[PDB]
C-alpha cells in the first residue's frame, strides 16, 4: 500500500474503500471513500496522478 | 333523499413549522400533481388557506426511501386546485411553509433564473437589484483573449463576451455546447410561451425577444473561437493559466488565452451556430447567416478529419471539459445542420451515426454526452424524407426511457427522478431530465410525462431530505455559500441570485453549503440551462 497525495491531503491506500473513474469538469478523476478515523471522507485525484495501487483497485472495481 | 355540506372548518394557530414537512417551496400548479413528503410518523393531514380554513383532509401514506433507507409518510394533496396561498398542517408534526396554487407559480422563478444568467455576463459591467439587494460589478475581462497557444503569437483577438462558465470565470466551448441547446431547445420547445416573455435585461427594447437576447449574448463570444488560420478548427476555451483567487471579475488582471481545438469543441460550435441561425433569422438576419457560414466552415472541417481530438490543454490548470467522444457532439451537430439547411448529406450524417446507439435515449445525460440533442431535433423536425424504422426506434427508446423516468419519480420517497444517482452536478441533471419527459409528451400525450417533470422541479425546490431550495435567492432556506466568486468577493451577505447549486454525492445526505465545496456547491450553465428548460415549460402554461 502507498499513499494518495490530492488537493494538500495524504490518504493511505489501505484506508480507501469505494474507487471510481469520473470524468468531471476538471478532467478525469479516479474519486474514492476511505476511512477517516470512523468517518467516511471523500477524495479525488487526476487518473494521470494516480499511483499504480490505486488504478488497480479501480481495475479490479472496474471488473 | 336529502344532502347538505357540513360547514368548512378553520385550524387552532398553534401549527409551527416543523422541517420533517419536505414540500416545493414555490408551490403547484392547478391539474397537476401535488405532493409533500413528511420525515415522521403521521397519519392525517390537512391543506389549509393562509387565513386557517381548511380546504382537504387527507391521510398520508407510508413509503421506505431506499435512497434515505427511512420509512417517510407521503401527503398527496394534488385534488386542490383552487388557486391562492396555503400550507400542509401535519397533526402531531407542524406545518409546512406556506405555498402557492397558480397557473403561473413558476414564472417568478424562470426569471430569477435567467436573471442568473444575465449575472453571468462577461465583458460587461452588470446591475440588477434582486429583493432589495443590489448585485454588481464593473466591466470585466475585457482583454480577451491571446493566441500564444494557438499560433504562437502574443496577438489579441477578441473573444469577450459571454457567460462566466461557474464559480470560475473562464469560459469553455464544451460545457456551453449543452448549454446553448438546452436553451435553444426551450425555445424550439415552448416557442409560444416563451417569445411575449420580458425579462430585466438591458436588451429590454429591442426587437429580439428577451430570451434570444441571453442567448445571443453566449453566440457572439461562441462565434470568436473558430481559429485564425479559417481551418475551422474551435478552441477549446477562454481561460487564465490557472484558477483565479475569490476576487471581483473586473479585478482579474491575469492574461486569458485561447486554448488549442477539440473536434467535440469543434462540433459543439457546428451544432450552436447551425441553431442559432435558423433561431435569430426573424429578428437578425445578418447574424444568422454569419452563424451557417460558421458552421459551414467547421462542419466542413469535421467532415474532412473525422477522428475524435482532444484539446491540448498544456499549460493550463482550469475546467478541461475534455469529453472523452465527440461522436455524440458530431451526431448533433449533423442533427443540427440538417435541421437547419434539410440537405441530404446531413439527414444523412445524422442517420448513419444515430444508428450506431444501441440506446438512443438516455436518462442521465449532461455536457459529456450530448447525443439526446440530436435525437430529440431529429425525432420533433417536421422535415420530410426521414428513414421511419430510425425514427421508430428513437420514439421507442424515448418513451420507454421517459417511462422509467416516471417510475423512478413515482417510487422515490422524494419524487427525485434522478433516483438514487449522485454525482458532481446531479442537480442539473434531476432538472435536465424535463427534456426527455416533455419531449415524450409532445410525442405521446401523457400527464404522468408533465406531473413528472413537476417532481424534479418540486425536487430542486425542497421535497428533499435537507427541506432546502437547492437554487439560491429562491425558496425556502436556499444555499448560502455557493462556491461562486462573485459571491465571496463582494460585500453582500447574500450570494448572487439564481443558480442551482451542483449537488451532493456519492449519497443522498452529501451536500454542504459551505464556500469551499466545489464538489457540491458550485454553480454553473449547464445546471442553470436545465432549470430554465424545466421552468420555460411551465411559463403562460394553462393546464385546463
Ligand atoms: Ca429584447
Ligand atoms: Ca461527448
Ligand atoms: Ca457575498
Ligand atoms: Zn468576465
Amino acid at each position: 500500500s502507498v499513499k494518495v497525495k490530492f488537493h494538500e491531503k495524504e490518504v493511505d491506500t489501505s484506508k480507501i474503500k469505494k474507487v471510481w473513474r469520473i470524468n468531471t469538469r476538471l478532467g478525469m478523476r479516479v474519486a474514492f471513500t476511505y476511512d477517516d478515523n470512523g468517518k467516511t471522507g471523500r477524495g479525488m485525484v487526476p487518473e494521470k496522478d494516480a499511483p499504480k495501487e490505486l488504478l488497480d483497485m479501480l481495475a479490479r472495481a472496474e471488473g | 333523499l336529502i344532502e347538505t355540506k357540513v360547514s368548512a372548518a378553520k385550524i387552532t394557530e398553534n401549527y409551527q413549522f416543523d422541517s420533517r414537512i419536505r414540500l416545493n417551496s414555490i408551490g403547484f400548479i392547478p391539474n397537476h400533481s401535488k405532493k409533500a413528503t413528511i420525515a415522521a410518523n403521521c397519519s392525517t393531514f390537512y391543506v389549509v388557506k393562509e387565513d386557517g380554513t381548511i380546504v382537504y383532509t387527507g391521510t398520508a401514506t407510508s413509503m421506505f426511501d431506499n435512497d434515505t433507507k427511512e420509512t417517510v409518510y407521503i401527503a398527496d394533496f394534488s385534488s386542490v386546485n383552487e388557486e391562492g396561498t396555503y400550507y400542509l398542517a401535519v397533526p402531531g408534526v407542524g406545518k409546512s411553509v406556506n405555498f402557492k396554487i397558480a397557473m403561473n407559480v413558476y414564472e417568478d422563478a424562470f426569471k430569477t433564473a435567467m436573471l442568473g444568467m444575465y449575472l453571468l455576463r462577461c465583458g460587461t459591467s452588470v446591475s440588477a437589484t434582486y429583493n432589495g439587494i443590489h448585485y454588481s460589478h464593473g466591466p470585466c475581462h475585457t482583454n480577451d483573449a491571446y493566441l500564444d497557444y494557438i499560433n504562437g503569437q502574443h496577438t489579441k483577438k477578441d473573444s469577450t463576451k459571454g457567460w462566466h462558465d461557474a464559480g470560475d470565470y473562464n469560459k469553455y466551448v464544451v460545457n456551453a455546447g449543452i448549454t446553448v441547446g438546452s436553451m435553444f431547445l426551450a425555445w424550439e420547445h415552448f416557442k409560444d410561451q416563451l417569445e411575449p416573455v420580458a425579462l430585466e435585461i438591458p436588451e429590454k427594447n429591442n426587437s429580439i425577444p428577451d430570451f434570444l437576447d441571453e442567448l445571443k449574448y453566449e453566440i457572439d463570444w461562441i462565434l470568436t473561437m473558430q481559429y485564425p488560420d479559417g481551418s475551422g478548427r474551435v478552441a477549446h476555451k477562454v481561460s487564465t493559466r490557472n484558477f483565479g483567487g475569490f476576487i471581483m471579475p473586473e479585478n482579474e488582471h491575469d492574461e486569458r488565452f485561447f486554448v488549442p481545438w477539440s473536434s467535440a469543441a469543434t462540433a459543439d460550435f457546428v451544432a450552436m451556430t447551425a441553431m442559432a441561425a435558423r433561431i435569430f433569422r426573424p429578428y437578425d438576419p445578418q447574424y444568422a447567416e454569419k452563424c451557417i457560414n460558421a458552421a459551414k466552415v467547421s462542419y466542413e472541417f469535421l467532415k474532412n478529419n473525422p477522428a475524435n481530438v482532444f484539446a491540448n490543454q498544456s499549460g493550463f490548470s482550469t475546467g478541461e471539459y475534455a469529453t472523452v467522444s465527440d461522436a455524440d457532439d458530431r451526431l448533433w451537430a449533423a442533427a443540427e445542420m440538417w435541421e437547419t439547411l434539410g440537405d441530404e448529406e446531413y439527414l444523412r450524417d445524422f442517420e448513419n451515426r444515430a444508428a450506431q446507439f444501441s440506446k438512443k435515449i438516455e436518462a442521465d445525460f449532461d455536457w459529456d454526452n450530448v447525443a439526446n440533442l440530436g435525437m430529440f431535433t431529429y425525432l420533433l423536425s417536421e422535415r420530410p424524407g426521414k428513414n421511419p424504422a430510425l425514427v421508430q426506434s428513437i420514439k421507442d427508446s424515448l418513451l420507454s426511457t421517459a417511462d422509467s423516468i416516471v417510475r423512478t419519480s413515482q417510487n422515490h420517497g422524494y419524487g427525485r427522478t434522478l433516483g438514487t444517482t449522485y454525482y458532481w452536478g446531479c442537480n442539473g441533471t434531476v432538472v435536465r431530465q424535463t427534456m426527455i419527459l416533455q419531449v415524450a409528451n409532445k410525442i405521446s400525450p401523457n400527464n404522468d410525462y408533465v406531473n413528472a417533470a413537476l417532481d424534479a422541479i418540486s425536487h430542486v425546490f425542497g421535497r428533499n431530505y435537507y427541506n432546502r431550495s437547492y437554487v439560491t435567492g429562491l425558496g425556502i432556506n436556499p444555499p448560502m455559500n455557493p462556491h461562486d466568486r462573485r459571491s465571496g468577493a463582494d460585500g453582500i451577505w447574500e450570494p448572487w441570485p439564481g443558480y442551482l447549486v451542483g449537488g451532493g454525492w456519492p449519497g443522498p445526505k452529501d451536500w454542504v453549503d459551505i464556500q469551499d465545496s466545489y464538489q457540491t456547491n458550485e454553480i454553473a450553465i449547464n445546471w442553470n440551462a436545465a432549470l430554465i428548460y424545466a421552468l420555460a415549460g411551465f411559463v403562460n402554461y394553462n393546464s385546463p
